[PDB]
């Protein structure tokens, strides 16, 4: 495969990196996003 | 003032004078874009 490939040209000041176990007939697969304080 | 003090002055410490809006708790920004004031385009200078 390409890996990263064409999803960011450069990194600037980079301040996280979690890295931990993988968050993913049919599978439905739900999430919910939420940015509080 | 021992260690963050300079005769010279210390330049590696820097703080956001304006800002167009207040930050919500918690929230940290590091972008180094112009703040526009005024209604003409500072357009990545500075200016009146
Ligand atoms: C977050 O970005 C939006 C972009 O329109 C901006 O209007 C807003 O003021 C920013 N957040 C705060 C509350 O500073
Ligand atoms: C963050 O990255 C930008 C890239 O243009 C740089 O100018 C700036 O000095 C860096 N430092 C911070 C934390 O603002």
């Amino acid at each position: 495969m390409e890996s990263e490939f064409r999803v960011y040209s450069s990194a600037n000041n980079c301040t996280f990196e979690y890295v931990s176990q993988p968050f993913l007939f049919k599978n439905l697969r739900e999430f919910v996003f939420k940015n509080i304080d | 003032n021992k260690l963050d003090s300079k005769v010279s002055g210390n330049y590696n410490y820097l703080y956001r004078l304006f800002r167009k809006s207040n930050l919500k708790p918690f929230e940290r920004d590091i972008s180094t874009e112009i703040y526009q004031a005024g209604n003409k385009p500072c357009n990545g200078v500075a200016g009146f």
